C-alpha cells in the first residue's frame, strides 16, 4: 500500500542526497539576469558601433 | 628493383651469367589506390578541458577493432540539468562520460549517476535478497 | 592584413550616450588592432565598461554550468 512509498522513501531520499548531487538545483530562473545584462550589452553596442 | 644479380651481371661478369627475370608482356601495375571515406561528426559534445585547436586534430583511423578505443580516447561527455523525479526537489545536475558504446544504454546511464547509481545498487542487492 | 592594421593603429574617439545607468554621453576610445576587432564582442572587450560587464556575463553564464 504506502509501505512500499515508505520504503522506496528512505531508499530514494538517503541514496540521492546522502553524498552526490552536491547543493542540487532549486531555481535556475535566475541566471535569466544574463538575459537582462545581455539586453543592456545589446542596447550600449548598437550605439556603439551604429555611430557616424 | 635491379636483383643482386644485375649486379654482378654488370659489375664483374662470369663467362656464364644466369640471371632470372619476371616475365610481363606489357608491364604496366596495378593503380591500387584504395577507397577511403573521411567522416566529420560532432563528438565529445561539451567537453571538460579545452580539448585540441584545430588543425591538430587531424583524422583518425577508425573501425571495428578501435571503436571503443576512439570512444575512451576521445571521451564524449554529457552535462545538464535534468528534472529529479525520484524526490520531489528540482533540477538534478548529472556529470556523464562515455568510455564505451555500452555507456550509452540505460544501464550503464544509471551506473554512472551516482544517485541513480545508489539506487539501482539497492534493486540489486534486494532482487538478489530475494533469492537466497 | 592584419599587421598592415595593427600597424597603422586604426582608432576612434566619440560620446556616445549610455543607456546602461542613465547619465548621458560615454566617451570611449577604440583602436582597432586586427579586422575581429571590429565584431561587436571584441567592440565590447574593448570599452572597459562593457568589458566589465561582458565578464559579468561570462562569469554568470560560466557559473550555471558547474
Amino acid at each position: 500500500r504506502e509501505a512500499v512509498e515508505t520504503a522506496v522513501r528512505t531508499l530514494a531520499e538517503h541514496a540521492l542526497e546522502q553524498t552526490s548531487l552536491i547543493s542540487n538545483d532549486a531555481i535556475k530562473s535566475i541566471e535569466s539576469i544574463i538575459a537582462a545584462l545581455d539586453a543592456k550589452l545589446t542596447a550600449q553596442v548598437n550605439l556603439i558601433m551604429h555611430h557616424a | 628493383t635491379t636483383s643482386s644479380q644485375k649486379f654482378i651481371a654488370r659489375n664483374r661478369a662470369p663467362r656464364v651469367q644466369i640471371e632470372y627475370d619476371v616475365e610481363l608482356y606489357g608491364a604496366e601495375k596495378k593503380v591500387q589506390l584504395p577507397f577511403v571515406m573521411g567522416v566529420m561528426a560532432d563528438l565529445a559534445g561539451k567537453p571538460a578541458e579545452p580539448q585540441a585547436a584545430v588543425a591538430d586534430r587531424k583524422f583518425l583511423e577508425i573501425d571495428v577493432d578501435n571503436f571503443d578505443a576512439r570512444l575512451k580516447a576521445m571521451k564524449p561527455r554529457v552535462a545538464f540539468n535534468v528534472p529529479n523525479v525520484l524526490t520531489g526537489e528540482g533540477n538534478l545536475s548529472l556529470d556523464i562520460t562515455f568510455e564505451s558504446m555500452d555507456d550509452f544504454s540505460p544501464a550503464a546511464v544509471a551506473r554512472k549517476v551516482d544517485s541513480l547509481n545508489k539506487l539501482l545498487e539497492a534493486r540489486t542487492q534486494l532482487a538478489n535478497l530475494l533469492t537466497y
